[PDB]
């Protein structure tokens, strides 16, 4: 019982990525879903979150660029237009929500998969 | 927070409630408002019909949640 | 033996049980209690998931316990 | 004493603490043991919230008790 990511890899500025998040022992009942992301020297930061009824959420850094979105047992992170600062070890968790508002205890995460966006000067005058 | 309840009409009204604030206490609230007593109220989130006793955070109803308010 | 459970926000309930007590007997037991049916429920104890085949004794639950129970929240 | 804080995911940490420990006094050696700074933590006991300014004898937190750690993340 587990979540596990994929989808990452090395890309261009600009270009574009589709994480999934597979999910094992219908763990996506917790009812709260969300990616997360963390680059070394910084902190773990929430990006993107969907709960049960499909109503998503976003930080506003990736406004207009990632959509989260669900199939049942998986989630996905569209990821769009990406920059260097997008650069880090993306986590998808599962959870639910206690006596706070606007934060969110995960119970599970994934052990991340790597998006590392780099400069590509465009050699094609 | 701010939730956010939905009628069959598509009227939305505004309730400032608390996470652990029980469905109850929300109907309670609609009350209040609209005057539209809990006995006629019935809630629902994600198609679900919510309970008296759960609290909102139960149902992992998050900030700026949309619930349905259907008339009995 | 008397154990509680509530949900993380929600209200405590005691249960009178055995340790040789199912996870599935538990959580009919809540039902009875609460209304919840047993396919919605999932229960947390020592940060384990309590599976439906094992006993209360399998995860150490004792007397005066208290068990974390969670809502299974599915879209319609 | 010693007590054991537990995720889901499968991590078990022992740790050496005493009963009037407080929860942000654990919380600590967590992120020695993890990595997660304190703010991004969630300890769950009995189906509660640990909170911060209380101790770990406030919760009934004994000898070998385990705490279940989640991920605290600011979101929605
Ligand atoms: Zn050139």
């Amino acid at each position: 019982v587990q979540l596990q990511e994929s989808g990452g890899g090395l890309v261009q500025a600009g270009g574009s990525l589709r994480l999934s998040c597979a999910a094992s022992g219908s763990i996506f009942d917790l009812g709260v879903m969300g990616w997360y992301r963390q680059a070394p020297g910084k902190e773990r930061e929430q990006v993107a979150g969907i709960d049960y009824g499909g109503v998503t959420n976003y930080a506003d850094s990736v406004k207009g660029r990632f959509t989260i979105s669900r199939d049942n047992d998986t989630v996905y992170l569209q990821m769009n237009s990406l920059k260097p600062e997008d650069t880090a070890v993306y986590y998808c968790a599962a959870g639910i929500v206690g006596d706070e508002v606007g934060w969110i205890y995960y119970l599970y995460w994934g052990q991340g998969t790597q998006v590392t966006v780099s400069s590509h000067h465009h050699h094609h005058h | 927070m701010q939730i956010f309840v939905k009628t069959l009409t598509g009227k939305t009204i505004t309730l400032e409630v608390e996470p652990s604030d029980t469905i109850e206490n929300v109907k309670a609230k609609i009350q209040d408002k609209e005057g539209i007593p809990p006995d006629q109220q019935r809630l629902i989130f994600a198609g679900k019909q919510l309970e008296d006793g759960r609290t909102l955070s139960d149902y992992n109803i998050q900030k700026e949640s949309t619930l349905h308010l259907v008339l009995r």
